[PDB]
């Protein structure tokens, strides 16, 4: 009852920490996901030798 | 970025009606019903909350 009359600061503050928790995984999706299709490599192993 | 800076513009503007512990958010009602000398320790509180 005391804290609802001092306004709105713990909407602004659960807004700053939904801000901050949302754009990690858009941090994840623009490092990462940057091919189209899932390549598989061949069973054979014949790269000159590397 | 126009409705975050608009959102927090407003949010701003909205926080003036808080009560922040005191008596009444009205100013020249906290000047005019309380006694001059000792509406200070209703006026401050306001103030820092502002």
């Amino acid at each position: 009852n005391l804290l609802l009359q001092y306004g709105s600061f713990c909407t602004q503050l659960n807004r700053a920490l939904t801000g901050i928790a949302v754009e990690q995984d858009k941090n994840t999706q623009e490092v990462f996901a940057q091919v189209k299709q899932i390549y598989k490599t061949p069973p054979i192993k014949d790269f000159g030798g590397f | 970025v126009v409705n975050q800076n608009a959102q927090a513009l407003n949010t701003l503007v909205k926080q003036l009606s808080s009560n922040f512990g005191a008596i009444s958010s009205v100013l020249n009602d906290i000047l005019s019903r309380l006694d001059p000398p000792e509406a200070e320790v209703q006026i401050d509180r306001l103030i820092t909350g502002r």
